[PDB]
């Protein structure tokens, strides 16, 4: 119940004195205003314009606009003076059972509109946590009331959707955002707030976003405020993220050392920052595909590193797994190096 | 009616961990202010992260308002997160008002000191990011671990992470010595120090077994037999038994010592724990120190799955015994 | 619950053979005009395993969307992992080529699509491939075992790159 | 009433072996505040007796009137699921391993009930109900999650007594607050002196020698050796010298298929062998145990060279046997893999 | 406010670790350029055919069979030959004491053929013959009590017998608990009224609705008085209360069980109580008479349901519905149902067999029970597809389809039936020629392991479809086992996963199907030669045959490849000796198992052998001298051997 005020006056809350919500600051308002995503937004506005707007499946990574993106699409559509009476939001903040469908769902999509005639729409946000049952009665409510209203379901997953649900719709994917046409987000914010950021910077804040720009924004904001400069070395430690010349410098003890003498200086690095096994397992698994090896060896080693993995998550010792990791190099690439 | 030994001797404010020299200042200026940001503390267990955010949680607020206004949860609940973020909201929703009779009156936010965090699933994660921001300004976050990597990028960009590097041998000494003068437990050094060999640096699982002890042997000393039998550690002539089979390339010698190991009840975790420490530090080659590891790690493996104890030890011996007959 | 199956006749519905949506997909096609290429109806019936209600709304999202029924056009919509990508993923395993399908897959997976239906449709192109029966079932079996890994909740690169590891060695490895 | 349990010691001073051991446990229970304990060993050492002796040390003599109680409860998937359950006014045992994955509920709301009780119940004697879960070693890691939970909430008001056969399966965070109670399996001179004592109480005089080879026999599980010196007892009034230990009979049907398996080489005979092996698991024995024994039985006719293959196989399927479902896929790729490398063996 | 969250980290000066450089060795320095250059796929077309089973041809005619079949009523003589053939198959039933019954029965249909065939009499009831006996009797001296309160009422104007008031009847699924009821009810001239769980049965409504129909006469008792008035709320006949499914408890039934207890105690009619929750014979307090059904012999039912399928004028064989019953777990009701369905559809496959022990026989019942018609061409059979070698893209999408659809039963298919489906021998259970002998030997045996190999790896290492060990833990195992399904209305709310499921299923069954391809395969390849060793003169045909049991030879396809009754008897075995007072306490369960059951059947053969040997009497008396209450039928079914 309620939970929709908080959010709606939380969203223009701001000391405005001291305060810099960089990821607020630039937000997007229409469908001409988001540069990204062009063709699925200029189908879904033909789709409005023919008056042949389908049922919508807005799916991916979070972050990437797609409540933006509907909620530009129904200010679009409906002016602001029959909003609510023509478009209903419901999130899964309001959960309670499979009743969620069967109550405002069912009784809003089985009724004309009220003041102003036309086809009214239904937004969903995080549709995949809702239970299968209720998403089996969603399906039967879009079944029978195709034509007064259409259904637009936001989603971060595609697999928890059935099978039904997805066929009763068209799928529209916000894919990651290529890090070019990301780049001169980055150069404009930079530019108008006067921040010190080398290239090395530029290309800590692609990797780790890996295609969005809040957390891009977050990340950037954090670091420049902590700092006041942003560079590698500062990014990944305002992150906190595995530093490069770490990964490299473990790689170099597990690739030129005997066993002994590596496994206790990289147990010395853990614990001098922290760093666990299954960050070190995804880094060294990126370092892997640019160090030139033979077939043979990346082969072996990608193996071992998958296995290794896969036991970090069942929950046994990790000081054994970090020695067995250091033993799958141990066993080919000294041997070849000892060769 | 009484408490455990391990929440009655942690400092009751600020200053009184030693050790850590800019944590502490960093706690004592945003305290000054009366404001505590979002706070990550990160090291290995037994260090003293959850005694500072409590000395600061105590130092904050007042003792009578200290537990109202506080709420230590854990990441690992089984019901995924849904049942953690409305304890959450509920806690948060809750307002109780305090007025403190030394002179300074409580600030508005509340605490929710969060534990294990580092054990947490990325959607669970940025569920926990949206939580967090939604109550920006009416609850300031805890989060405690040993790990700061697996805490993925906008909950860690957003909070004051601060390192805990585990104590020295002598300090843990030391405040073992204090506690057993206080406690009239009669005490060897000896025994301390074996109690920090076996707790492996940690001060948590020392203080623990400590009190184990002297209520296991009440008016009695505490000597390394209770303490070993109490930490469960494998005694060493067990682990010297075992490296002396497998050099010996006998099956038959193997299967007795592994069953004497498994019907004196010790626990295979243990034994491959000990094996390990033991095997890594030695002086065997580098294929053999690989593949024996390797065995170690499938075995390890195996023992969280839950699969037999005697089996797993026959095959990780056999391993050794092979590996290490090899060469003769 | 075992009282109605007690108490009812169960009838069992298996999935269309593909032969069959391709009858009733030529028939709503002759009778909508809906022009097209053979591409645009096996990319539709891919999208669309033995589905007649999904390969039904495929077709009429990329009619209305782009006007002709090409494979393009079809995973312009559909918007899957393309499974020429996959194909050349299969067939560079086959050969054990560790570096051209890592450098397949590391183009997927910065693409944006998810692990789930990444193996799902490694799955689904190496369940029709060309090879050899015992290679495939050995594929098929190391398919699952990194599937049901991604299903555990373990879902990485690192897993997909091991996976890709395991198919090359598979090959040279007797 | 066997010789097990008409003769098994209720005080802490009647147990002949770890008497240091019992006199410790004396000694914390006398303190009053004694924490969850995690009592592991092997089966048959005694760690029921044992937790027994503790619970009438803390209580008064009430804890021996127990009853029996059967306790329906509501699945999160909303279904009804009916268990046993052993309690007295005192204290309440609980097995929770008998509801497959589903553990959580027996853990979580049982525990519930005993915290309810003990705040409806008031004797003026101790401030906690024992809860006693039996075989704790077999519970899934999202039940111990919840059991980890329970104990950090429900602490003040109930005592928990773990008892398992291993703390391998146990996650650690559980291992960091229970009081590890190690009991080893008492040696061979201490199944000796129970049996003579054992014997001596049901006046019979059986001679040092019969004793020592019932205890040699019973691979130092002190409960076998009563119940082979109760059937013992059956088959002649008189403890002979030539007195046969009665052999366990599911593990001589185990030793015929050994000798099934290592005679003949064939796969009819590989499915006559997978016969005997379904009718074994048809009664009910768990597979770790065929799988151990079958291992122990086919390691007397290998050499030693391929014994290290063997062991390594074994270990490889039963850690299998125990991810998989049905064991008898694993347990019989055991039995053919073991095959084929016998027939490899001896053609060369 | 966006104050600073400062990392801070205790770096000392020092430790060579904090500050660290890029190596200088010239193995990572030589770093890889990456490439992002895949292949184009505008150029590349997909082909017709390519990822699917897509054919230029198509198939005209062979489909599209309709059936059109006008069965000719079946003569006298016809009938008397198909009543020999079925006497012959089963010369262990009264095939005469039921035909003329069912003749009379069947003598623009609006019935189901569970309500057409509905049993009048108990005695036309079959199996559970002890049980519909026992009914009988209890609801004949209900009646002679009846007419003796009517005789002494006539006049005017309990111990030894032991007549308790209540029988409770429980056993599975549709074994006809209500049908005998009725039956008994019909027969003996009684008057049931009905309280189903589909009716709101709360305590007042039952008490204030239905007390005076225990405790009063009835103002009708002459003429119509065998309808049956279910009760609900928005020569003479006695009343009889049944309670239909009285384990089905909701909210909305607040006190049920201590209306019907009241009911227990103040009644003076008989009252019934069906039931298939075996626990609620533990749960309820009260005295009643305790009536089990076992379930039914499967070929007496079989033999049953060929006779229903002879009245409607068809001829079949025993096998199908033997295996149609073993599918459905000899459940009558479903049986029957999925009888009618099959019967009136006209047929599947008409296939001649003339047997003396004609018309054409009917069979293939139990390949349209699983679907597998609808998978496979009418002209198609499962052993015969299964046989044969696979080439083609539609055989295999058919047997991905058929091992598919039974996956999610979680049912090996091709394990069950992996002696019959192998290209080997199969028998009843009743040199350098020799080198080459032994090598075919080993690599038959050779196949066959890394087979089992690939099927373990299928369990442990790759998902189900269905979790196993969901509420009970593995199968054979005494803890429980009896979990009834739920019983409140409130969802479900769980957040399990859909897409592991048929992807798991679509996995699993691949595997196994190309994993059994290449087992027969290589055992077809090692059987080529085996005609170059029968030239030598050696034969291994001894070596090479499968043994299996005569119950699994009674059917055409196995669900299992065990013996479900050993096991029911093994888990009816230790429920009962662990059920007695003294060891009830036994917390440790597998230690109790393993120690206290063998050592208890030794103890048992050790009595049996001084018992035969003519010794002294008292030697039957340990058991009962260390009061060890045990009932004398467990004892001896431990005494008896070890299988
Ligand atoms: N393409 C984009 N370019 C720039 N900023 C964007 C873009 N998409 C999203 N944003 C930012 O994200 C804010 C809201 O995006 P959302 O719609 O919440 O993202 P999302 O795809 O819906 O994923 P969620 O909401 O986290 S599940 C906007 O106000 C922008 O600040
Ligand atoms: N430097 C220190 N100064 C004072 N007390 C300390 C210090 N290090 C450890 N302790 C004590 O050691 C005990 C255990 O530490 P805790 O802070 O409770 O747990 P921890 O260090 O956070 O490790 P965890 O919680 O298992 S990750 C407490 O009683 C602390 O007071
Ligand atoms: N032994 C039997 N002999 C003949 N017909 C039977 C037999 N058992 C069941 N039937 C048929 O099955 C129909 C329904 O049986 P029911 O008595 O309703 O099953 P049930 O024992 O009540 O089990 P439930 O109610 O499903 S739990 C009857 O009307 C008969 O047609
Ligand atoms: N001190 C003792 N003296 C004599 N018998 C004992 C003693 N301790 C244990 N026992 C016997 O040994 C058996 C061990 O079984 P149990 O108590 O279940 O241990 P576990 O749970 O380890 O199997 C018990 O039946 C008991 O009768
Ligand atoms: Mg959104
Ligand atoms: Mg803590
Ligand atoms: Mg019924």
């Amino acid at each position: 119940m309620e939970t929709s005020a908080l959010k709606q006056q939380e969203q223009p809350a701001a000391t405005k004195i001291r305060n810099l919500p960089w990821v607020e600051k630039y937000r997007p308002q229409t469908l001409n205003d988001l540069i990204s995503h062009q063709d699925i937004l200029s189908t879904i506005q033909k789709f409005i314009n023919e008056d042949r707007l389908p049922h919508l499946l807005l799916y991916g990574p979070p972050g990437t606009g797609k409540t933006s993106t509907i909620l530009a699409c129904a200010k679009q559509l409906y002016k602001d003076k029959e909003f609510g009476s023509m478009v209903l939001e419901l999130n899964a903040s309001d959960d309670r059972g499979i009743d969620i469908i069967r109550g405002p769902i069912l009784s809003f999509a089985s009724t004309r509109t009220i003041f102003k005639k036309g086809f009214k729409l239904v937004i969903l946000d995080e549709a995949d946590a809702m239970t299968q049952d209720a998403q089996n009665a969603l399906r039967r409510v879009i079944e029978k009331f195709t034509e007064n209203t259409r259904f637009c379901l936001i989603c971060n997953y595609l697999s928890k959707i059935i099978p039904a649900l997805q066929s009763r719709c068209t799928r529209f994917r916000f894919g990651p955002l290529t890090p070019e046409l990301m780049v001169p987000r980055l150069e404009h914010v930079v530019e108008e707030e006067k921040v010190d950021i080398s290239e090395d910077g530029m290309k800590a804040l692609v990797t780790l976003s890996s295609g969005d720009m809040r957390r891009a924004l977050n990340i950037l904001q954090s670091t420049n405020m902590a700092f006041g400069k942003v560079t590698e070395e500062t990014v990944y430690t305002c992150t906190g993220h595995p530093l490069k010349s770490d990964i490299a410098n473990i790689l170099d003890w597990m690739l030129n050392q005997d066993f002994t003498t590596a496994y206790r200086n990289i147990t010395e690095l853990k614990t001098l920052k922290g760093l666990a096994l299954h960050d070190i397992l995804t880094e060294i698994h990126l370092f892997v595909h640019r160090v030139d090896f033979p077939s043979s060896v990346r082969i072996h080693l990608l193996t071992k590193m998958a296995d290794i993995e896969y036991r970090l998550s069942v929950g046994t010792n990790e000081k054994i797994q970090l020695s067995s990791l250091i033993a799958a190099f141990q066993v080919t690439r000294d041997l070849i190096v000892a060769e | 009616k009484p408490v455990p030994w391990v929440e009655k001797y942690r400092p009751k404010c600020v200053d009184e961990v030693a050790f850590q020299e800019e944590v502490v200042a960093v706690l004592k200026k945003s305290l000054e202010g009366a404001d505590l940001p979002n706070l990550l503390f990160y090291g290995p267990p037994g260090t003293g992260k959850t005694s500072t955010i409590l000395a600061a949680a105590r130092e904050l607020f007042g003792p009578e308002l200290f537990r109202l206004r506080v709420l230590e949860l854990n990441a690992s609940d089984e019901r995924g997160i849904q049942v953690v973020r409305e304890k959450v909201k509920n806690f948060a929703q809750l307002t109780v008002s305090g007025s403190r009779s030394d002179g300074k009156p409580c600030p508005p936010f509340k605490i929710v000191i969060l534990d294990e965090a580092d054990s947490m699933t990325s959607a669970a994660q940025a569920a926990l990011r949206r939580t967090m921001e939604k109550e920006s300004k009416t609850t300031r976050f805890c989060l405690i671990c040993n790990y700061v990597s697996r805490i993925i990028e906008p909950l860690t960009s957003r909070c004051s992470k601060f390192r805990f590097k585990p104590l020295s041998d002598k300090i843990q000494q030391q405040r073992l010595l204090d506690i057993a003068k206080k406690e009239n437990v009669k005490i060897s050094d000896e025994g301390i120090a074996y109690l920090v060999k076996v707790s492996e640096g940690d001060l948590r699982k020392a203080i623990t077994f400590l009190q184990s002890a002297t209520r296991l042997t009440g008016g009695k000393e505490i000597t390394e037999k209770v303490i070993t039998d109490i930490a469960g550690v494998i005694p060493a002539e067990k682990i010297d038994g075992v490296f002396a089979a497998c050099q010996s390339g006998s099956f038959d010698k193997l299967e007795a010592v592994v069953k004497d190991l498994i019907d004196e009840g010790h626990a295979a975790t243990q034994l491959v724990n000990q094996l390990h420490d033991v095997v890594v530090e030695n002086n065997l080659s580098d294929k053999q120190k690989s593949i024996i590891t390797e065995k170690l790690a499938e075995v390890d493996k195996c023992l969280a799955d839950g699969a037999d104890e005697h089996l797993q030890l026959i095959s990780l011996c056999a391993t050794v015994m092979q590996q290490l007959s090899q060469n003769c | 619950i075992e009282p109605i199956q007690s108490r009812c006749a169960v009838l069992r519905y298996t999935k269309l053979t593909d032969a069959q949506i391709l009858t009733r997909l030529m028939n709503v096609i002759e009778k909508e005009r809906v022009p097209y290429t053979d591409d645009g109806l096996e990319a539709i019936i891919f999208t669309a395993q033995g589905d007649m209600r999904q390969a039904l709304n495929n077709l009429q999202s990329t009619f209305s969307g782009f006007g002709f029924i090409n494979s393009e056009n079809v995973f312009k919509v559909c918007d899957e992992p393309h499974p020429l990508l996959v194909k050349e993923m299969i067939q560079h395993c086959v050969n054990a080529n560790i570096d051209e399908a890592y450098k397949i897959l590391a183009h997927l997976w910065h693409l944006g699509y998810s692990p789930e239906d990444i193996i799902g449709n490694i799955f689904r192109v190496c369940k029709t491939f060309q090879m050899a029966e015992y290679l495939k079932l050995e594929f098929i079996k190391e398919i699952g075992y990194t599937h049901m890994k991604i299903a555990e909740g373990v879902n990485s690169l690192l897993q997909m790159a091991g996976l890709l590891a395991r198919l090359c060695q598979k090959t040279m490895a007797p | 009433s066997l010789w097990v349990d008409k003769y098994r010691p209720c005080s802490l001073g009647r147990l002949d072996y770890h008497k240091e051991q019992a006199a410790q446990l004396r000694n914390l229970v006398q303190c009053g505040d004694f924490p969850h304990l995690l009592v592991y060993g092997p089966s048959g050492a005694g760690k029921k007796t044992r937790i027994m002796c503790i619970l009438r040390e803390l209580y008064g003599v009430g804890v021996e009137k127990l009853r029996i109680e059967h306790q329906t409860i509501t699945t999160p998937s909303k279904k009804k699921i009916e268990i046993s359950t052993i309690a007295s006014n005192y204290h309440l045992e609980v097995n929770p391993s008998d509801a497959g994955n589903s553990d959580r509920v027996v853990i979580q709301e049982m525990l519930k009930t005993v915290a309810q009780s003990q705040q409806l119940e008031t004797n003026s004697q101790r401030d906690f109900k024992v809860v006693l879960l039996t075989e704790v070693d077999k519970l899934t890691k999202d039940a111990q999650h919840a059991l980890r939970r329970t104990m950090e909430k429900y602490m003040s008001t109930c005592r928990l007594i773990l008892c398992c056969n291993s703390t391998s399966k146990v996650i650690p965070p559980i291992r960091s607050r229970c009081l590890a109670v190690r009991v080893p399996a008492p040696s061979i001179e201490d199944i000796c002196h129970v049996l003579s004592t054992v014997c001596k109480k049901e006046g019979l005089n059986l001679p040092s020698q019969l004793a020592h080879r019932l205890a040699e026999k019973s691979c130092r599980n002190l409960r076998k050796a009563l119940l082979m010196c109760e059937a013992c007892r059956v088959q002649q009034y008189p403890f002979t010298a030539d007195q046969e230990i009665p052999e366990t009979d599911w593990e001589v049907y185990l030793r015929e298929t050994a000798n099934a398996i290592v005679s003949q080489q064939t796969p009819q005979r590989l499915l006559e062998v997978r016969g005997r092996l379904y009718e074994l698991l048809t009664h009910c024995i768990p597979p770790e145990i065929i799988m151990k024994g079958l291992l122990s039985e086919l390691l007397h006719n290998c050499d030693g060279q391929l014994k290290g293959e063997v062991a390594q196989m074994a270990a490889y399927y039963e850690h299998r046997l125990q991810l998989g479902s049905k064991a008898i896929y694993h347990l019989e790729a055991f039995v053919a893999k073991f095959m084929a490398l016998y027939k490899k063996f001896m053609e060369d | 406010s966006f104050q600073r969250v400062v990392h801070v980290q205790q770096k000392d000066d020092g430790c060579c670790l904090w500050h660290l450089k890029p190596p200088s060795c010239p193995l990572l320095t030589k770093f890889k350029e990456l490439n992002t250059k895949v292949i184009d796929l505008s150029k590349c077309g997909i082909a017709l055919g390519e990822f699917s089973t897509l054919n230029s041809k198509l198939k005209s005619g062979n489909s599209a069979a309709v059936f059109m079949r006008t069965r000719k009523e079946f003569t006298e003589e016809v009938r008397n030959l198909l009543l020999e053939e079925i006497r012959w198959s089963n010369p262990e039933f009264s095939l005469k004491k039921y035909f003329p019954l069912l003749l009379k029965k069947q003598i623009t249909e609006d019935m189901l053929w569970t309500e057409k065939y509905q049993p009048q009499t108990a005695s036309e009831l079959i199996g559970n013959e002890l049980a519909i006996k026992k009914l009988h009797s209890w609801l004949k001296d209900w009646k002679r009590r009846a007419e003796l309160e009517e005789r002494q009422n006539l006049k005017g104007k309990e111990e030894e017998s032991r007549l308790c008031n209540t029988v409770l009847i429980t056993g599975p699924t549709g074994v006809g608990k209500t049908a005998a009821v009725y039956a008994c009810a019909q027969e003996l001239g009684f008057k049931i009224f009905e309280v189903n769980a589909s009716s709101q049965r709360s305590g007042r409504q039952i008490l204030s609705q239905l007390k005076e129909a225990t405790q009063s006469h009835q103002v009708d008792k002459q003429g119509v008085n065998s309808q049956k008035p279910c009760f609900f709320n928005s020569k003479n006949a006695t009343s009889l209360i049944l309670f239909e499914e009285v384990d089905v408890i909701f909210d909305e039934d607040a006190g049920f069980l201590n209306a019907i207890k009241t009911f227990m105690a103040t009644t003076k009619r008989p009252v019934i109580l069906t039931t298939s929750d075996p626990t609620f014979s533990l749960m309820f307090d009260g005295c009643f008479e305790e009536i089990k059904f076992s379930t039914p012999s499967l070929l007496n039912v079989a033999s049953y349901l060929q006779m229903i399928c002879l009245t409607e004028n068809f001829r079949t064989d025993v096998k199908d519905f033997v295996t149609l019953l073993t599918a459905n777990t000899c459940d009558i009701r479903k049986s029957i149902l999925y009888l009618q369905f099959w019967i009136r559809s006209g047929g599947g496959v008409l296939e001649e067999r003339p047997l003396t022990l004609l018309p054409k026989c009917d069979s293939g019942c139990a390949e349209t029970l699983f679907g597998l018609k609808n998978i496979f061409s009418p002209s198609e059979d499962l052993f015969s597809f299964l046989k044969h070698k696979i080439t083609m893209k539609e055989e295999w999408h058919k047997f991905i389809q058929l091992l598919t659809e039974f996956q999610m039963r979680n049912v090996d298919f091709l394990y069950s039936n992996l002696e019959f489906i192998l290209p080997l021998p199969v028998d009843t259970i009743p040199t350098t020629a020799g080198k080459k002998c032994s090598a075919l030997v080993s690599h038959c045996l050779n196949s066959l392991s890394e087979f089992m190999d690939n099927m373990s790896f299928l369990d442990a290492l790759l998902t189900d479809v269905r979790e196993q060990n969901k509420y009970g833990r593995n199968d054979f195992s005494w803890t429980n086992g009896k979990v009834t399904s739920g019983l409140c209305d409130e969802f479900s709310l769980e957040s399990n996963d859909g897409w592991t499921s048929q992807s798991s299923g679509e996995l699993k069954a691949a595997a196994e199907a190309l994993s059994f391809t290449k087992c027969s395969s290589a055992i077809s390849k090692a059987l080529e030669t085996l005609n170059s060793c029968k030239k030598l003169g050696r034969d291994p045909t001894n070596d090479l045959t499968f043994y299996v049991s005569q119950k699994r030879n009674n059917v055409y396809f196995s669900q299992s490849a065990a013996n479900l009754d050993n096991a029911w008897k093994r888990i009816s075995v230790i429920k009962s000796v662990f059920s007695s007072r003294s060891l009830l306490y036994v917390g440790n369960r597998q230690a109790s198992i393993i120690e206290y059951l063998p050592t208890l059947r030794n103890i048992c053969k050790t009595e049996k052998l001084k018992e035969q040997g003519k010794s002294k009497r008292r030697f039957l008396h340990y058991f009962e001298g260390i009061h060890l209450d045990i009932p004398k039928e467990t004892v001896n079914t431990l005494a008896a051997d070890f299988p």
